[PDB]
DNA sequence: CTACCGATAAGCAGATCTCTCGATTGCGTATGAA
DNA sequence: TTCATACGCCTCTCTGCTTATCGGTAG
RNA sequence: AAUCGAGAG
């Protein structure tokens, strides 16, 4: 069965796929040209009753500029 | 410059004893048994350790020199004169060696004999970062050929690896000489 | 912030769960770890991503052919 | 040897230490078991020698440095060297620990830019009384496996190497070496105070015989027999053998004038 | 981990203990500031050039 | 000179300032002959004595602004100095038979120039490699000032153009790392961290995980790290924006870079952190730059450490020898950006005094132009001529003076010698330790153990082995990312983990996989099977790759590729397909060859270089058994044939030159080595064979002079002669309106 | 030459070369393959010369001390295979590392001058 | 109190055979008669 | 405004003797 | 007349 479609914090980021690549987005920070075929991740949730397998593929206060010329 | 048969065959069966000098001399300089198999991953440890640090990259070498030193001085004492097809009256090049016109035993050696060993400075021969001689040969390989001892003479040729040692002990002389060439005049104007 | 659009995720795609491991391939036809997202996206029907609770090819080119390379 | 040596030794009169090294061989009257043990007493010997690892244990808690130093073999290492347990107790408290923390608090002030029986605590009594203010602590049963002194800077925690200093600290540090002195050959260029009680191993015939200190106080006309030994001693190397005659018409540089002219400006 | 279990929300590094009191913000901000005293200490016990009596091989 | 730049100044016309001009350059062309146009071949200017040059065209831009007033121009700067049989030569595809016909040599070869009538070359020089990060112990790091230790990394790094540019990573003493570069004749050093943070929008514990991966119980790395981010954090407390760190930098580099007055602080520090670090990677791979340095960094520490050994700068494994061509068009693109300097220079003394501006003329432009000088053709011409090498940036090298040799044809063997020898350095000529000059085993089949010229320059000027070949084309290394991620690796991006423990995986300087040290032995070892077995539309089969196993103590270890524009290659057998395979100096340390296929033994080769006579120079397998004669002896065989009267050629009807000293008859070798007819040394036969006689009877010779017969010479046994020109001319002084009087 | 430019003017430069003979006198350096460089002692008359049982007069003499100290079996190997090479018409080649100890050159090409019918160690007897 | 000079880390001048050839000779900018 | 010609500006080796800080004692 | 390059002893 296959079906196509250190850090923590509660749940604000989301998703965009503007074709995937996302860019993200949250309240707390501001959120891949390489590995044509390794890209190929898969996500396995097997079922280990008898053979069962599953298969599935800040800015904040960054903000400060100084001026863009200094005499 | 040619020798007789019973001499090659003299010269041949002392120069197979030392297929085990090297492997000997390694064995002895790690402080390991004195039969042990040159495969030995301890003994390819101590090997790199001593590869390492060049004070005990030295007393290699040193032991090994003196090991092949021994090796050679046997086949040229059993060697010359007794196996020369021309004797000494006639020989032209043994003549003009013994009689010190030009050249010396050291030459007749290493030309019907054996080269012998290639001492660059005090030491066997530099090696790679990988414990490798030459890239025609094992890492940590325990031959004394592969160490510069060169088992060929300049009559009957020489193998490559032995051409390249050679050539490196030769430009190691020439580098000498070329730097001492006008080493210093000023202390003899000075005293003069 | 569009880059160049936004196709979000909106036909969402339910994988429940209540023994997992990344089983990455290369092409086949069928915690440094910042992309768990793919799998729980919300598990609540809704637009949003929400935080959970041999491949290399061998081709041996073996057993040189030491009888026949090695001429005497 | 060869043209550097000649040249240091007559082009310059270099009176700067080169290389003249102890010689000592034996006195017919003294066997070689008390032989070579006379050489490793004058050996310089410094504390990094004798140690073989270092433990720092920076705890933030307010500081903690807890060195906990380890050495050799006790028995091992006081054969290999002559320095006793009781002498290296006092060298570390004497001078190892006020000069290096000394140097310690050099490197600060830059930055800014078991049990015991009360004879410890009289031992700790003056390492305490130490600017660092650290808690010492040492060996009790004649091995070097306790030499901890923890020092406790400041609530600061500032990031220091800390073993990278303390390896310096003990190349730095000397147990018992006297000045300049660093076959059963030792190294070390000194004549004054190196006239020891001749009576260990041929200690009356011991020569470092070079110009660098013989000619100072060690005899004056004493030149017209070292300069012209040491420069034999070059040729001898090779037996090129010049005349002694032309070794001693080298004399511009010693009669010509009061001690040890050079062929120079 | 190594001298300071980083910020949770960012990934720099904060300011040492030795503060008034929980001193989570020069990163950004931290857009957080979690309390102190949630961290007993820092110890690195480290260890060691002493080839005079080396003798081993 | 695409990527030369965009020099502009602006207009005084009263926040705004005036206009601009962005002048550009667009392409540059080529030109062989000369006028009615009429082709030039060579053995003209030989028998004129004066130089073959071409003619360089030059189209550039004057953009007023951004995209408003284009107005471009072919301007056309003086004659290059084109080089014999190659694109801008007539004779560049000629039969032999057509080079008979156009009064060339009937076999004609040569990379020299033809300069007044004097054929000088560019002589090869060797230097560091163009994308591996080497660690270096010089007591010089230590010197440059206090807490300065020994050691620091290096990396030549080079431009896609082949420009170099130096990246050095000092390490001091107290605990922070303080990187360096250098910009046009000086210095400027700038703290590690200001980089790193500057290159990506990337925080300090991505940083930790960058320098230690998976090394959190380590105690001494964890350590120097915190202490550099803390001497980081309390130096620039302010700097906590990513773009104002790039502000930062680009108001501490504006004079420095010569950035112009229009230009945002944050535009400059982006400009410069794209052009001066890491210049290899390019624009738009700062987010890779910042993964080198996260593991440039890691391994200086392991060199700290001493977990890595150091790497010898003149080792053959880190050399690499740059061409006369490559270094002719960096010397060509310095003196173009020059050019548009002087162009913005004059403009501005314009403004400053002559106050009459228009930059929308086509006659200003034309006023412009005719007060510069157009004379990049005559300044190629003077560098050629005498090797005085003059530029702002100094490429990164480290001469200055002695760039051409004459590059003399007093034999054959001499001529094409010329055309084989690499050199170290003059500065290392200068330099008086013996270490340099020793003959390393790692230039096994790259450099000749014999020919070497004895005296002064002995162990220097090196010459290559026959059979050798350099690489001078990029090779297609764009898909070889692609199926190195089909074997068993793990991105450079997705997962970190740094230190030796790993087996980094980077192809030219580009960090793209880790992956364990067995499985990186294996996929050298199947990289190896898929380069040589053909069939593949990457990998081409020059691809040198270095696969350095864990050592203790030794070498730092990772897979490594290198595509390469300049590295040296030779040719090798490969035992389990037994096909041709090309091996480099850095993949060759690890390889097991085998010299002869007699010794090739059991598992422990798969390699074995026929015809062991390759690793040698033309002129030392010229020699007839080399392996029974001394080594000093085929030294000075080597040195003695290059001084031979030789035959320099056929045509010598016409090729005016200095001295020939051409010998009249010549014989083939009754003994010639094979190769000798193979390298068609026969149309160039110089000495004769002699009835020699091993024999003391005369008496007068002893040490080493040897008697004629004195009949043998007057049958001619040798009659060499002499060919001298010299040019007489009358208008030396002669100016050029002032015909002389006399004639 | 005439000038690049359109100057015809007079034609005031001209380029000219020199023959120079350059017979070997006494110390002109000749030498071999082999390193043993050295100078025309002098041009020793023919009749003077020693001559050999066909009547060939050597045209270049060299010491035998010269070998022991440069120690050159080059030099030896050359000359007996360039005899054997100019007797049999063949050409001889000299590759390095293509004769092992047991294919000795020396007997290689000794069995070649047997065969010619000249010494098989190239000792030829003269007057 | 204190004058003088002998214990102590650092700036200036100076250094390292004879012969033959060949080649080459930085780069820039202003006044005044017309 | 220019032309003719006198004028017109900038990276791998070490001694021996300049001199330093610094205090200590009879006056 | 000086500087650089090639060398040779
Ligand atoms: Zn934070």
């Amino acid at each position: 069965s296959v079906q196509d479609q250190g850090f923590r914090a509660p749940s604000d980021t989301t998703f965009d796929l503007y074709k995937f690549v996302l860019h993200g987005e949250n309240e707390r920070l501001e959120y891949d040209s390489s590995s044509q075929a390794s890209n190929q991740y898969v996500v396995g949730l097997f079922n280990p009753e008898k053979k069962s397998i599953q298969l599935y593929k800040s800015k904040s206060s960054k903000n400060l500029r100084g001026p863009k010329i200094k005499s | 410059l040619r020798l007789t048969a019973e001499g090659n065959k003299w010269r041949t069966d002392i120069l197979k004893t030392s297929v085990d000098t090297g492997r000997e001399a390694a064995a002895e300089v790690t402080n390991l048994d004195k039969d042990t198999p040159a495969d030995d991953p301890e003994l390819l440890k101590r090997l790199q350790e001593i590869l390492r640090d060049n004070n005990k990259s030295g007393i290699l070498d040193a032991v090994t020199s003196s090991k092949v030193n021994a090796i050679t001085s046997q086949v040229v004492s059993k060697c010359v004169p007794d196996g020369t097809m021309k004797k000494f009256p006639c020989n032209s090049m043994q003549a003009m060696a013994l009689s010190g016109a030009k050249g010396s035993n050291v030459n007749v050696s290493q030309i019907m004999c054996l080269l012998g060993q290639q001492a660059l400075e005090g030491r066997r021969v530099p090696v790679m970062v990988s414990g490798k001689t030459l890239p025609s040969f094992k890492p940590y390989e325990t031959d004394a050929m592969a160490g510069g001892y060169v088992k060929g003479r300049f009559y009957s040729g020489i193998k490559p690896q032995e051409y390249y040692f050679h050539c490196m002990a030769g430009r190691e002389g020439l580098i000498d000489t070329a730097v001492k060439t006008s080493r210093s005049g000023y202390l003899q104007r000075c005293l003069t | 912030s569009i880059p160049d659009g936004f196709k979000k995720c909106k036909h969402l795609k339910n994988f429940p769960l209540n023994q997992q491991q990344v089983w990455l391939i290369k092409f086949p036809s069928n915690n440094l770890s910042n992309m768990t997202l793919l799998v729980p996206s919300e598990s609540k029907e809704s637009l949003k991503i929400a935080s959970t609770a041999s491949v290399s090819e061998t081709a041996k080119i073996p057993a040189i052919d030491y009888s026949k390379v090695r001429v005497p | 040897l060869g043209i550097p040596r000649l040249r240091e030794i007559v082009m310059t009169a270099s009176a700067a230490i080169k290389t003249p090294q102890m010689t000592l061989p034996i006195w017919n009257d003294v066997s070689d078991e008390q032989a070579d043990t006379f050489c490793k007493s004058i050996s310089k010997v410094l504390l990094s020698e004798v140690i073989d690892k270092v433990i720092v244990t920076e705890t933030t808690g307010a500081r903690s440095y807890v060195i906990h130093m380890r050495f050799f073999d006790n028995n091992e290492y006081s054969e290999e060297y002559d320095v006793s347990k009781e002498e290296l107790q006092n060298v570390i408290s004497n001078q190892f620990i006020h000069l290096l923390e000394a140097a310690i608090v050099k490197e600060i002030k830059k930055q800014k830019r078991n049990n015991m029986n009360k004879v410890q605590r009289d031992r700790q009594s003056a390492i305490i009384s130490h600017h660092r203010f650290i808690t010492k602590y040492n060996f009790d049963d004649e091995s070097g496996k306790w030499c901890e002194f923890k020092l406790e800077l400041a609530a600061d925690t500032e990031k220091l190497l800390m073993v990278n200093i303390v390896e310096e600290i003990c190349r730095k540090s000397i147990i018992r070496q006297i000045p300049h002195i660093d076959v059963l050959v030792t190294e070390g260029v000194n004549f004054q105070a190196m006239w020891d009680q001749e009576a260990f191993i041929d200690v009356d015939g011991i020569t470092s015989n070079d110009v660098a200190a013989v000619l100072k106080t060690y005899g004056v006309e004493a030149a017209r027999n070292t300069i012209v030994n040491e420069i034999n001693n070059v040729f001898s190397r090779y037996a090129i053998s010049v005349s002694f005659r032309h070794l001693d018409l080298i004399a511009d540089m010693m009669t010509r004038q009061g001690t040890y002219l050079a062929f120079n400006r | 981990v190594g001298s300071l279990i980083f910020c949770l929300d960012c990934g720099d590094l904060l300011e040492n203990p030795n503060a008034v009191l929980g001193s989570n913000v020069e990163c950004s901000q931290c857009k957080a500031i979690y309390p102190k005293s949630q961290f007993s200490n820092l110890k690195v016990v480290t260890t060691t050039a002493f080839p005079s009596s080396l003798r081993a091989k | 000179v695409k990527d030369i730049g965009e020099k502009v100044i602006f207009d005084g016309k009263p926040g705004y300032l005036g206009n601009k001009l962005s002048v550009s350059v667009e392409q540059v062309s080529i030109a062989k002959p000369m006028s009615v146009e009429r082709k030039v071949y060579p053995s003209e200017s030989r028998q004129r004595l004066t130089s073959y040059r071409g003619k360089l065209l030059l189209k550039l831009k004057w953009s007023v602004n951004n995209g408003e007033e284009n107005l471009f121009e072919v301007r056309d700067c003086g004659g290059l100095p084109v080089m014999l049989q190659s694109n801008r030569c007539h004779l560049n595809k000629m039969s032999p038979y057509e080079l008979v016909q156009h009064k060339e040599e009937s076999d004609e070869i040569g990379g020299y120039f033809i300069v007044n009538g004097i054929e000088k070359l560019i002589r090869m020089l060797i230097v560091q490699r163009r994308n591996h990060p080497m660690a270096i112990i010089r007591p010089s790091f230590a010197n440059r000032g206090a807490s300065y230790s020994h050691y620091g990394i290096q990396i030549r790094s080079v431009r896609p153009d082949q420009t170099s540019q130096t990246n050095v990573l000092h390490y001091l003493n107290d605990g922070q790392v303080t990187f360096r570069f250098s910009w046009r004749k000086n210095e400027y050093l700038v703290p590690v961290v200001m980089i790193l943070k500057a290159l990506c929008h990337t925080s300090d514990r991505e940083i930790f995980d960058g320098i230690i991966g998976n090394d959190v119980k380590d105690s001494f790395l964890t350590d120097r790290l915190e202490l550099l981010l803390r001497g980081f954090k309390k130096r620039y407390p302010h700097l906590q924006n990513r773009t104002q760190v790039l502000q930062y930098l680009g108001d501490k580099f504006r004079v420095v870079f010569q950035a112009s007055p229009d230009q945002s602080d944050l535009e400059v520090g982006q400009e410069v952190l794209d052009r001066i670090v890491l210049v290899h990677l390019g624009k738009d791979g700062s987010q890779d730059k910042f993964r080198m340095l996260l593991f440039m960094i890691r391994k200086l520490y392991s060199l700290v450490a001493g977990e890595c050994s150091p790497d010898n700068p003149d080792a053959t494994q880190h050399q690499e020898v740059l061409l006369g061509g490559f270094l002719y068009g960096m010397i060509l693109k310095e003196k173009i950006d020059e050019y548009l300097q002087n162009i913005i220079a004059q403009v501005r003394m314009d403004i400053n005094r002559g106050m009459a501006i228009n930059f929308k003329d086509k006659r200003y432009m034309s006023r412009v132009l005719m007060r510069v000088n157009e004379n990049i053709g005559s300044k190629m011409q003077y560098f050629l001529s005498t090797g005085n090498l003059v530029s702002q940036s100094g490429l990164d090298l480290q001469q200055v003076s002695g760039y051409t040799v004459v590059a003399e044809k007093i034999n054959f063997y001499r001529f094409i010698s010329h055309f084989r020898m690499v050199h170290r350095g003059s500065f290392f000529a200068q330099l008086k330790t013996t270490t340099v000059r020793k003959l390393l085993p790692e230039s096994w089949g790259f450099l000749c153990p014999v020919h070497t010229p004895d005296g002064s320059p002995c162990g220097l000027l090196n010459h290559f082995a026959h059979k050798c070949r350099i690489s001078t084309q990029q090779s297609d290394v764009s898909r070889i990312p692609s199926i190195l991620y089909s074997l068993g690796v793990a991105p450079a991006s997705h997962t970190f983990a740094a230190g030796p423990s790993l087996c980094c995986v980077q192809i030219d300087g580009k960090i793209i996989g880790w992956v364990s040290h067995e499985q990186g032995k294996i996929i050298a070892d199947t990289l190896r099977y898929w380069k040589v077995e053909g069939k593949t539309p990457g990998l081409p089969i020059d691809l040198e790759i270095g696969y350095v196993p864990p050592s203790t103590r030794g070498q730092y270890p990772g897979l490594y590729l290198f595509g390469g524009h300049s590295r040296m290659l030779r040719p090798v057998r490969y035992l389990p397909l037994d096909k041709e395979d090309i091996v480099g100096p850095f993949e060759q340390v690890y390889m097991n060859i085998a010299v002869t296929p007699q010794e090739i033994q059991n598992n422990v080769h798969t390699h074995v270089e026929f015809t062991p006579t390759n690793i040698l120079s033309i002129l030392a397998n010229l020699t007839p058994f080399s392996d029974f004669n001394q080594s000093p002896r085929n030294m000075y065989q080597c040195q003695m044939g290059k001084q031979t009267m030789g035959t320099p050629g056929v045509a010598l009807c016409h090729r005016s030159d200095n001295k020939l000293y051409r010998l009249q008859t010549g014989q083939t070798p009754i003994v010639k080595a094979n190769l000798y007819d193979d390298y068609g040394m026969d149309n160039f036969p110089n000495g004769f064979n002699a009835v020699v006689a091993v024999i003391s009877y005369t008496g007068y010779d002893m040490d080493d002079a040897m008697i004629i017969n004195k009949s043998a010479d007057e049958r001619g046994f040798g009659y060499g002669t002499m060919y001298k020109t010299e040019k007489v001319d009358l208008a030396l002084n002669r100016n050029r309106g002032d015909p002389i009087t006399q004639h | 030459i005439g000038d690049e430019s359109n100057k015809f003017q007079e034609l005031q430069t001209v380029s000219i070369k020199y023959r120079i003979r350059r017979t070997p006198q006494i110390g002109d350096k000749f030498s071999s393959r082999h390193g043993q460089k050295g100078v025309c002692s002098r041009k020793w008359p023919t009749i003077d010369m020693p001559f050999s049982e066909t009547g060939i007069q050597p045209d270049i003499i060299i010491n035998p001390h010269a070998f022991p100290s440069r120690m050159t079996i080059g030099m030896f190997v050359e000359s007996l295979a360039g005899k054997a090479g100019a007797l049999h018409g063949i050409a001889q080649d000299s590759t390095p590392w293509i004769f092992n100890e047991d294919d000795t050159p020396a007997d290689y090409f000794g069995e070649q001058l047997a065969k010619a019918g000249y010494n098989y160690h190239g000792n030829e007897p003269m007057y």
